[PDB]
């Protein structure tokens, strides 16, 4: 709704981890972006626990107890718990609500005993879909909103979702090196959907005195990343994955335009670009989220993180204790290193060290390096009012950034270089006018993708 | 901000993919493999490029300077495709290049389906599905695309597919092979229902199981189960049914061992 | 054999991570302490894999393949695999040999294709024990040696053991705040057994062209730490755990005196002291070994590590891939940060940041801080010819160090403070003459500990 | 090298144990709990202090100025020990203080043997063992102690214990409760052998299982199995046998639900 047309920071060099321009106060005495990074632990219940509401509540009480116990045994000052709903917690609003209430109760107990700072994030499933297609504005919509407000009324401090707007056209395009289809699905359909939902979520957050935290392009940009996989895969050019990431930034940006205040969702790798624009805090994930997946920017993503996440891990036993204890201890220590750097005014060198670790590992890391991310940010805000053109700007800026890198020390394969050159040309041939582009794609994808329903986006 | 010297970077990490890339460009590599049959040529090249118009254009001229109405599928489309598949296995091209190519071929097949009535011939039917409760499409689609692109008829049962529906389709279509894909722990056990309900109706065909949430040890507790990790493993196992092996134990022996 | 009476380094500030004064060359083009840190991945097969030799070999093949595959997919330039023998691999020497061979074969295939540097470490089990007692010089001794040489002849690059000298008296002493018993078990009995085995181990390394790597006081010092547990535990005062650690330093030092060259075993937290004395490279474990256990010095132990380990994890599936893959990726990334620091001459500040992170967390961490570790180093070498007296010096110096800490910003509980004070007085009441102490202890533990067999120590 | 300001240290970590420590020294806290019975007092202070030389001397003086050789077990030794356990529970003293006190008390119990003839009496018999293949003593030793401290009699079967031998001990001593401790995945399965081989010999006493490698769902798969995660759980689960609960499913209901 209220679009960004300038940057929150004067230059990339002002950005650092654990501080952001507009901090968020939430939960039990916690502050985010306020001069300390925070570990944010994620977890998935075992398949059996999903059988009933009571089994699910119990599993999450074991998770929460195990986590808070570990934090106080190792002396950590602060922790965030993120509960990513299984579908049944969102489809039945009161289920997620009762899990939220049960978790908050154990956290309040540890906060009263020890004074440990903490907050709870609930991430509602995007349930606006059936077996045949997306139903972004249908019957499930009202249930979607009830899931948010119920969890907000019963203990959740931060509200997030990984929304599905444009996912269907994305899925078709990403498999086909259809760059304009990437632009339309992520930058356009995604942006439009994001504005609808985030407007409502923020209203709910305000009414219930909780925080409208943010979204992630996980359904599109992360999918491109996983299909791309490691350095030796052959399923998606990494030079195209990175372009998807560039476009994801003005899409994810819309949450904040529409009332969200951060921290953004861990799996929003694009959050570095978003932070450079909004000056809001963001959670990141990388080397300590390998329990969920491999990535090629393990250290770099820490560069300006405010919260540090393990993404997800099943809840089960390891020699060192419970899965959620093992990873929360590692996240917490990573945050201790960063906090020691802040307290001693050595954050900037450490931020640089983190960035440089991965700058040259892959075009996907290269672009996300805080200086290059800020550059992408600049390219979006110069047409900030225009959801299409800002996204197109980002995509081409991305291409320029990678080309420059490749002319220095970024070592791309011939194949990667070609895919990049093809996509830049595809992007430069597009019209500047949004309507022109929106209309051509509407009729193109209506035709090429039969599961694509324009009513999902108010068309 | 900090930067590396060339020597430092070289010490810190290695993009292993760069040094293993073959010298030839995809185009040059394709050129070494195309048939020089003048008539079949511009079709094979058109498939490789994912350029559907040129596939049609190239098919119109070949049935006019000769015949072969339904044959052009095997003589021109499946030869063009055999080039794409080869280069994909050798890693000189990537998945989307195969997808674009299969799209251009499918439109070239259905254009033959209009100058025929003859009904085309395939290496057999394969039924594909994603375990019920699971929306994860991609891996199935890449199994779908590879199969078709290797010369198989594919009835793709779609996403949240509920067993009863699978049973019913192995009946309607009497396939040489069924495939399954699961990605959530909350979901892999729909391979149970299906394996049991194929047995509880007297069906004995290979059940190629794959998916992120799935490994070689999980599919072995099923008599029909055969693990494939790569999507490129689906047609490779389907070809072992053209060879005669229906026995799962004998398949496991020449395909398991990870 | 040849005792240390001076320090390899002139002062603590010369110490850093990824470099040691005396580097170790080994395996496939790998170098240790040569200007880069190296990840060292550990693992335990599942119970089922122990059925037959072939299932065991198979499991290790899967582990090895999974690790090498991940490293090349994420662009990591180096890796060490450590196989800690299950008991059956050591009791039947050819079992360990054949696992060694199967692992190296795969490692060669990857090294040949991609040029990734790697080395294989086999840690023989200390099998010199039966159901009733230690048998350190019994019939099992020759089998023990056969394990080292068979593995060394069949692909193992580094040789290690976690040896049990003094374990029986330690186990008795640690439950009783018997500080002198700690001194005797670890410092005296431990040191005597260490010299026997490491003389033979080194002889074998030389004969087979492999590396005599080093030992760890795991069986004593880590037991004390694990019983000490978290900050809120009540099983062993942390001020007694750190004393046990200080004494372990000259015990573990013996391996090097007797011919080992490093890198020392990961669970040798006292390796920081050992490095200061010897200038030899050492593996460490902390924040990224939480799969095995919690500790109270997650970041500090990196301060001067040469290799970085996850200690151990069961080989099984996680969302992100196989357990050895998730943890190897985190280790390798931790190394990448360190190596970037080195390349840009920022290692010393990062070293300080890692150290300062945990310096105040616990007395166990305070002492292990590289400046304090060095000081404990100095107290050892000043009587280096004398194994009792050097150990007593370390224990008393440790007490001094924690006390100075406690008068500064180290915040000890009253309970911790009293227990330190009791231990210092008990150490200070002991005689300087070794024979006296040896004789007092011999007769005291003969009477108090029925499983104690003096012949295990040549008495 | 770097150091923190006080303000900074306070932000980066918290030694949570420090603020939680009660004000009374252990010494003053035991003082409040000692029986003020003149002749019994020096023996209770002796037990807490874990000082055996003064335990005998205090006991001798007690049987001289009064009587009660065997009676002092429950009047002078169990009362002092009960102070020790309370303070351990409240966390004002630590394990090694409990151990030294148990050493001191056990050396008192056998000095009461030397003036008895009458035989001492206990609340039942517990057999304790570590799984076969397993050398991890410590947890078993803590369970041992806390059992001997809560008034029970314990035959300690030791380390690497083969099951045939658990049978034989359970037969001889007719215990009310069997404890087992496993620490390795490679070793927790010795509870199988034990459980089956008790049912196959028709015994139905509760088998309370613990150790690092073990959890609730694991012990529940055996019929005789009870879980207890902490060592304190050992007497608490044995008190319910003395309360008259022998049914595993009845016992589990109170003690599972972790
Ligand atoms: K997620
Ligand atoms: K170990
Ligand atoms: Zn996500
Ligand atoms: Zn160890
Ligand atoms: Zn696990």
């Amino acid at each position: 709704a209220k679009r960004y047309t300038s940057m929150a920071y004067a230059n990339a060099d002002e950005m650092t981890f654990g501080v952001s321009k507009y901090p968020v106060k939430a939960g039990l005495d916690l502050e985010i972006g306020a001069g300390y990074t925070i570990p944010e632990i994620n977890y998935a219940p075992r398949p059996e626990a999903g059988a009933s509401k009571e089994k699910l509540i119990k599993e999450y009480e074991r998770i929460t107890t195990d986590v808070m116990e570990r934090m106080v045994q190792v002396g950590f000052p602060a922790i965030i718990l993120e509960t990513e709903h299984v579908q049944q917690m969102s489809n039945n609003p009161s289920w997620g609500a009762e899990v939220a209430h049960a978790q908050k109760t154990i956290m309040e107990k540890y906060h009263d005993e020890y004074g440990i700072k903490c907050a709870l994030r609930h991430t509602i499933g995007d349930i606006r879909e059936n077996r045949e297609f997306l139903q972004l504005r249908g019957d499930k919509y009202s249930v979607f909103l009830e899931a948010f407000e119920q969890c907000a009324e019963n203990g959740a401090d931060l509200l997030s979702v990984e929304s599905m707007g444009g996912k269907e056209v994305f899925d078709y395009a990403v498999l086909r090196n259809d760059i304009p289809g990437l632009l339309y699905s992520i930058g356009c359909l995604g942006s439009i959907d994001m504005e609808l939902i985030w407007t409502d979520i923020s209203k709910i957050a305000k009414k219930t005195g909780t925080i409208s935290a943010g979204d992630t392009d996980c359904a599109q940009a992360n999918t491109a990343m996983f299909i791309g996989g490691g350095l030796l895969n052959k399923n998606l050019a990494h030079t195209i994955a990175v372009i998807a990431r560039a476009i994801s930034a003005p899409r994810s940006l819309v949450a904040y335009e529409a009332g969200a205040v951060g921290p953004g969702k861990d799996c929003g790798y694009e959050n570095i670009i978003v932070k450079a624009i909004t000056g809001m805090p963001m959670t990141m994930e990388g080397k300590t989220s390998t329990c969920a997946h491999s990535d090629v920017m393990g250290n770099l993503v820490m560069q300006c993180c405010d919260c540090w996440s393990n993404e997800s891990v099943e809840y089960h036993g390891e020699f060192g204790g419970t899965t959620v204890q093992c990873w929360s201890e590692t996240l917490a220590y990573d945050c201790a290193l960063m906090n020691t750097a802040l307290e001693t005014k050595n954050d900037k060198v450490l931020r640089d060290l983190m960035m440089l670790s991965d700058r040259y590992r892959d075009p996907q890391a290269y672009m996300l390096a805080y200086d290059n991310a800020y550059r992408v940010g600049q390219s979006i805000v110069k047409d900030g009012d225009n959801i299409y053109l800002r996204a197109k700007n980002a995509a081409i800026e991305c291409c320029n950034i990678i080309e420059e890198g490749a002319a220095g020390k970024l070592e791309l394969s011939r194949f990667e270089t070609k895919a990049l050159a093809d996509a830049k040309a595809a992007l430069e041939a597009l019209p500047d006018d949004m309507d022109k582009f929106m209309d051509d794609c509407l009729t193109k994808y209506k035709s090429e993708v039969k599961v694509f329903k324009p009513e999902n986006y108010g068309f | 901000m900090l930067d590396f010297t060339e020597a430092s970077l070289k010490k810190v990490l290695t993009r292993y993919n760069v040094a293993l890339e073959k010298a030839l460009t995809p185009e040059e590599a394709a050129e070494e493999l195309y048939p020089k049959d003048e008539l079949i040529y511009p079709i094979a090249k058109a498939i490789f490029e994912g350029e559907e118009d040129d596939v049609v254009e190239g098919l119109q001229a070949a049935i006019e300077a000769g015949k072969d109405p339904i044959d052009l599928i095997d003589d021109a489309l499946m030869v063009g495709m055999g080039v794409v598949i080869r280069l994909y296995d050798e890693g000189v091209i990537f998945l989307p290049n195969v997808m674009m190519s299969a799209d251009a071929m499918l439109e070239g097949i259905e254009y033959c389906k209009e100058n025929s009535g003859a009904t085309p011939k395939t290496k057999g039917t394969v039924v594909c599905h994603v375990a019920e409760g699971d929306v994860h499409d991609i891996g199935k689609n890449i199994v779908t695309a590879l199969l078709r692109a290797n010369g198989y008829n594919v009835v793709d049962l779609g996403r949240d597919v509920p067993a009863e529906e699978v049973l019913a389709a192995v009946q309607k279509e009497k396939p040489i092979m069924l495939t399954g894909t699961a990605l959530m722990t909350t979901t892999m056990y729909a391979f149970k229902e299906v394996n049991d309900m194929l047995l509880e109706n007297g069906i004995k065909i290979p059940f190629a199981c794959g998916g992120g949430a799935v490994n070689q040890d999980f599919v072995s507790q099923f008599a029909l189960g055969v693990y494939g990790e790569e999507a490129a493993d689906a047609p490779k196992i389907a070809d072992a049914i053209i060879a005669g092996t229906t026995d799962v134990t004998e398949l496991r022996e020449k395909f398991h061992k990870h």
